[PDB]
RNA sequence: UGGGAGAGAGAUGAAAUGUGACGACCCUGACUGGACGAACAGAAGCGAAAGCUGUACACUUGUAUGUAUUUUUUGAACAAGGACGUAAGCUGGAGGAGCGAAGAUGAUUAGAUACCAUUGUAGUUCCAGCAGUAAACUAUGCCGACGAUGUGAUAUGAUAUUAAUUGUAUUAGAUGAUAGAAAUUUGAGUUUUUUGGCUCUGGGGAUAGUAUGAUCGCAAGAUUGAAAAUUAAAGAAAUUGACGGAAGA
């Protein structure tokens, strides 16, 4: 059961999106149709390793049926890098995920015990089409963030909605 | 030293026997040096014995049973605890049916 | 009296450790009334042959078979057969209890596991399957 | 629903219904309903109804609750109106009673023969028997000699040829349902060695009747 | 290959490659090929050994039990010579369903060219011949005289009669007795109070079944078979502890 992270909205004057590999989610067992009532935060830094049976990124044991649930996080396949200049005249290498036509991939999830239902919102990093970078933006209640640059430049997001689809 | 009187199996005054095959692993074993069990199970469960009575179109009928014979090599047999290690003086007891 | 609204049908069940398949047909065996397998309702590959997914696979059978006018059902149970170990799976007793529970009467139960007179060479070497 | 739909690249209403008919030797000749699909008008469905086979219990035909072990299968050759007519071509015993009669420490004898009816058809029969316990109950070794298994097999050839020589199908089917063979073979075979549990297992048809 | 029906089937501790809308998998109706005789099936039978289970005929062959049948000492074991000999492996023709070394892919791993899984050739099947090795083990050469009770098994004769106990030849097991370093044991007994007859083999470990010569074989290889330089141990049966990614209460 291989899922993905895909953001779809109306985009203008952006070049890419970036985030931290951390997502709160609601999980559910596949032996019993039971929804875990509490949200669970998952990180790409927590490692659990056994030598010859399995390896995983997060671990869980069910309460109703005691079935094992293993979650693992992978990185994005289409990950590219562009140079950028700072305020002072120098060069710095940054990494980002390129926005395609009305779509953008972030990360790959995978699961061998249970399902994923809903993922919460992450404060993503926005890349400017005309070669600039801003650190941390949080999408508001309207699901639409707009910000104006000083020299009469504007970028915006319209109707930001997250989705998951198994492959 | 010698461990058992008959060495591995109960074969006397013969030269050879054709081999049979285990069900779990599938290695060849001679038919004398095998472990064979017999058990008879019914088609219906005892937990579902009363519930067929309300659904029967017939008045009275018999529930049928089937038999089975199994064969194993001795590596598979001791692993599934069909046959266990016994005492040295208690090895000579033979439980015929 | 045998109307088009009520008749007698035969049910085949093929249960192994990996999967259970429920196939119900008429008295001849040439036309399929309904056929729903246990793997079609489950989502994880480990749970195709579980007794949990079989009772889901038996209850949706009783819903569609009520539309096509079946009153009583005969039963044919079998295993894997051949060179495969032929023993009855876990989902055998689960399926026969759930169709009866919905209100359908049973006619006859028979055991049809095909047993060979002689075997062919099984999988595995002279020393066997060693895990 | 393990398979996602984007990963890999009502005819029940238009179906006609018919009735089955057994041969009229058994008092319950009605068996059940079948199905057939009519494609369009000016079509004859009689080609599809011939080649099928059905199988009915013996106890449902006889209307009796005593015996249920034997089983009969019939072949369709002709349609009248909404009815389908059958003829006897197959018989076999149930699998659970076949496995029950065999035992350890006891001699099993079996035989077979090909035989021809009054019409142009050839049949096969199978006969089994096991040995009986003597009142000399000291022996667990109730095995019989291999010389006497020849002699009991010769008597098995005689009664098969005598009971089913050239009699017609009405005498063929009723002689099997009444078990006339195994009881007569139990009296005759018991002279050399006492037997029990004599029965008929299966009846096979070799070639069809014109 | 003819009918019905329309999404997954199959494997694992858990999965992956591989596989299915040119329609599998399941239930049905007919066909063609190759291999093999389930359950009964045993501390039961036959064979010089390797070995030998579907039915009916044809040819051919053992050991044992009974007995006023012929002949009259023709016997046991064997250097030279001769025949048979599972499984692979070779040349020639027939065949090829399942299984499958070598080769190639998917996972595990520090590393796997190994265990796991998917494919895949020679082979294993038949006929005609070479080849001569196995833990070919009862690890116990062949012939001959005497031996303690109890429960069995195969064949067959006498007494006896529906109730038994008895003869000869093989064979399984238990308890004593002997012998043995001991485990064990109707011979592995009748032995320092050592002898009925006949063939073959061994002399502390390692070098080594290795070199060299000779005789066999289409080949692979088989039988026979040393030494120079080295070393104080190698080994068999059994008690007491310690350990087990060993099992029960
Ligand atoms: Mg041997
Ligand atoms: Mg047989
Ligand atoms: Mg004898
Ligand atoms: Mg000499
Ligand atoms: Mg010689
Ligand atoms: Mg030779
Ligand atoms: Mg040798
Ligand atoms: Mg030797
Ligand atoms: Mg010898
Ligand atoms: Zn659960
Ligand atoms: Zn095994």
């Amino acid at each position: 059961m291989k899922y993905e992270l895909i953001a779809k909205a109306d985009f203008d004057n952006i070049k890419g999106l970036s985030c931290d590999q951390t997502y709160p989610a609601i999980l559910s067992c596949t032996a019993c149709s039971f929804v875990h009532p509490k949200v669970v935060i998952l990180t790409s830094e927590s490692t659990i390793k056994e030598p010859n049976v399995y390896k995983c990124n997060w671990e869980m044991k069910c309460h109703s049926c005691k079935n094992d649930i293993k979650v693992s996080i992978y990185k994005s396949p289409s990950l590219s890098t562009v140079n950028i200049k700072d305020r002072y005249e120098d060069d710095v290498l940054v990494s980002y995920n390129p926005v395609n036509k009305n779509e953008c991939l972030l990360s790959i999830l995978e699961c061998s015990g249970g399902e994923i239902r809903e993922i919460k919102n992450v404060p993503l990093n926005i890349l400017t089409d005309d070669l600039r970078l801003f650190n941390e933006k949080v999408v508001d209640e309207k699901r639409s963030l707009a910000e104006v640059y000083g020299n009469n430049k504007t970028y915006s997001i319209i109707n930001y909605e997250l989705e998951i689809r198994r492959v | 030293p010698v461990k058992r009187k008959n060495h591995g199996k109960n074969r006397k005054n013969r030269g050879s026997c054709k081999p049979v095959q285990c069900d779990k692993c599938g290695r060849c074993v001679p038919k004398d040096k095998a472990i064979k069990r017999f058990k008879i199970v019914p088609l219906v469960e005892a937990g579902s014995m009363d519930d067929v009575k309300v659904a029967s179109i017939y008045d009275i009928f018999e529930v049928p049973r089937i038999s089975y014979k199994n064969q194993y090599c001795i590596s598979c047999a001791c692993h599934a605890r069909i046959v266990r290690v016994r005492s040295r003086q208690g090895r000579k007891i033979r439980y015929d049916g | 009296i045998e109307t088009s609204n009520e008749y007698t049908a035969i049910c085949h069940i093929k249960a192994t450790k990996n999967n259970t398949i429920i196939h119900v047909t008429d008295i001849t065996g040439s036309e399929t009334i309904c056929r729903i397998s246990g793997g079609m309702r489950v989502k994880s590959k480990r749970d195709e042959g579980s007794p949990y997914a079989a009772m889901i696979a038996a209850q949706d059978v009783a819903a569609i078979i009520a539309k096509r006018g079946v009153k009583t059902v005969h039963f044919m149970l079998r295993g894997a057969g051949g060179v495969k170990p032929k023993a009855l799976g876990a989902g055998a007793q689960v399926a026969v209890r759930s169709i009866i529970r919905s209100g359908i009467k049973m006619g006859r139960i028979e055991d049809v596991t095909p047993e060979p007179t002689d075997k062919v060479r099984m999988k595995g070497g002279h020393r066997g399957r060693r895990v | 629903a393990i398979q996602p739909p984007g990963s890999y690249a009502d005819n029940f209403t238009k179906k006609e219904w018919y009735n089955l008919k057994a041969p009229s030797v058994f008092p319950n000749n009605v068996c059940g309903k079948t199905m057939a699909t009519r494609t369009s008008n000016k079509q004859d469905l009689s080609t599809l109804l011939i080649g099928r086979k059905f199988e009915v219990n013996q106890a449902d035909l006889t209307g009796n609750l005593e015996e249920h072990a034997r089983k009969f299968s019939f072949r369709v050759n002709e349609v009248r109106g909404k009815d389908c007519i059958g003829v006897f071509d197959g018989m076999h015993m149930t699998s659970d009673k076949i496995k029950g009669i065999v035992r350890k420490w006891h001699t099993l004898i079996e035989a077979e023969k090909d035989i021809v009816t009054k019409d142009g058809a050839i049949l096969r029969v199978f006969v089994n028997a096991v040995t009986k316990k003597t009142p000399a109950c000291t022996s667990k070794r109730v095995y019989c000699k291999s010389s006497d298994e020849k002699r009991i097999r010769k008597v098995m050839f005689d009664i098969i040829e005598e009971e089913l020589k050239d009699q017609d199908i009405s005498k063929i089917m009723k002689k099997l349902s009444q078990e006339v063979i195994g009881k007569n073979i139990e009296k005759a075979g018991s002279a050399i060695y006492p037997l029990q549990n004599c029965c008929v297992i299966k009846v096979k048809t070799v070639k069809k009747a014109r």
